[PDB]
């Protein structure tokens, strides 16, 4: 009945001034629009549909027409910026956000879609929505003793529509709409749904996202240890945005980083560190790195936690991304660490790997080993055990590799490396 | 993050 009508059939019904032939041929335009492959969003608005599909939102008595309609200026603002844009121009966030409150739960949750849709196209259409009063309808749709007792797809789409205000970065969000939210982003959090759970660490990690302030917000409403379970998930789809929020907060203070510590992430990265998707390898060891770079007694907690083998696992053997961080680890520990911790490093096999590496193209990867072999140097200098390393160096090809990068285009490569040339091996 | 926005098919 509604299948496939062309765009002039539909115009036609739109235009009759008959509700029931309005209803129809919105219903058509909704099942065109839902179609996987190209659906002809620009013919819509190119039929100057937007308009009128907006004020049927508003058609009370009307409640499929506002549910079509709802519908239907959902996958127009799913597209593309300039999509999302003509949906906007047409006064929909409003009208959108005012369906909130629908008593049908279905149109409800189609509104929730569309602010999420138009929320997520950017930094500006996020805060139009936020400064239109979106929020507190949103969470006021989350205000019930049991989160389980909502419909499992409504609750999924409340989630993702609050993790694209809480989306984005230059600006971030408003610091009193995340104050806002945070509350009933915790309790999501400790919900039992994988989806739910999933685009709530996103929301978590997107908030982390940024100045030591904007992670502050977050650690103070204790979620760290939750974010340290969620950690050990079972679900790629949880660890990702998990680790990448924990990693976030470890970019922070050293107390920040300290909260991580005491919640027991160390011991979930031996899994970390060795698991075989390759960005979460690559996270685990960036997210390393920066606990690698705090205190001393937070680098020994690296080192109680038996996480040095493993950091020398990934120098030795992982893509050359993770290979990266896991130097920037290994620099970070030598410039941080105690005489005994670095010597530490050493018997567990840095030396090796960490020459093999000196053959990369990376110039910025060879500044940092580089700089580690420096640092390493210079603990073994207070043991007056410097031969002892340049043996070491050079039995397994590495003095091959700096006298050698005594020819690098960098200067600043060229010049580390006669240096240490010219000081440990005479 | 994952998506940005989503398309309802159903």
């Amino acid at each position: 009945g509604t299948v496939n009508w062309s765009v002039e059939d539909i115009v036609k019904g739109i235009n009759s001034n008959n509700l029931e032939s309005q209803l129809q041929a919105t219903q058509a335009a909704r099942k065109l629009l839902s179609r996987e492959k190209q659906p002809p969003i620009d013919n819509i608005i190119r039929a100057g549909l937007i308009p009128k599909f907006v004020s049927f939102l508003g058609k009370t008595d009307c409640s499929p027409i506002q549910f079509e309609s709802a519908w239907a200026l959902t996958n127009i603002a799913s597209g593309t910026s300039e999509q999302t844009k003509a949906v906007v121009d047409g006064g929909a966030i409003p009208a959108f956000i005012s369906l909130l409150a629908s008593p049908h739960a279905h149109i409800s949750e189609q509104a929730v879609w569309a602010l999420g849709n138009i929320a997520g196209d950017g930094s500006a259409f996020r805060d139009l929505v936020i400064k239109h009063g979106a929020i507190d309808p949103l969470l006021a749709l989350l205000a019930v003793p049991d989160l389980s007792t909502l419909a499992c797809g409504y609750l999924r789409n409340l989630t993702w529509t609050l993790s694209n205000l809480c989306r984005n970065k230059n600006p971030a969000p408003p610091l009193d709409a995340v104050e806002q939210i945070l509350p009933t982003l915790v309790r999501l959090l400790h919900h039992n749904d994988p989806e739910v759970l999933a685009d709530s660490c996103w929301a978590i990690s997107y908030l982390t996202d940024g100045p030591n302030e904007r992670i502050e917000m977050v650690v103070k409403k204790g979620v760290v240890p939750q974010l340290v379970k969620l950690l050990g998930a079972t679900e790629l789809p949880i660890v990702t945005p998990a680790l990448r929020a924990i990693g976030n907060i470890v970019t922070g203070t050293d107390e920040q980083t300290q909260k991580v510590i005491d919640a027991g992430a160390l011991a979930v990265f031996p899994s970390l560190l060795t698991n075989p998707k390759t960005n979460i390898q690559k996270e685990a060891t960036w997210t390393m790195s920066n606990i690698t770079a705090g205190r001393q007694d937070q680098i020994q907690q690296v080192v109680n936690h038996g996480l040095v083998p493993f950091l020398v696992g990934v120098l030795s053997k992982a893509d050359f991304k993770t290979q990266k961080e896991a130097a920037w680890a290994i620099t970070n520990y030598t410039s941080g660490g105690t005489v005994e911790q670095i010597v530490y490093l050493v018997h567990c096999g840095i030396i090796e790997p960490l020459m093999n590496l000196l053959s990369a193209k990376d110039t910025k990867i060879i500044q940092v080993i580089l700089d580690a072999i420096s640092n390493i140097f210079q603990a073994a200098e207070k043991l007056g055990e410097t031969e002892k390393l340049s043996i070491m160096i050079e039995e397994c090809g590495g003095l091959d590799k700096i006298e050698a990068l005594q020819r690098h285009e960098n200067e600043s490569v060229y010049k580390a490396s006669l240096n240490l040339i010219e000081k440990y091996f005479s | 993050s994952n998506p940005r926005k989503k398309h309802r098919e159903d």
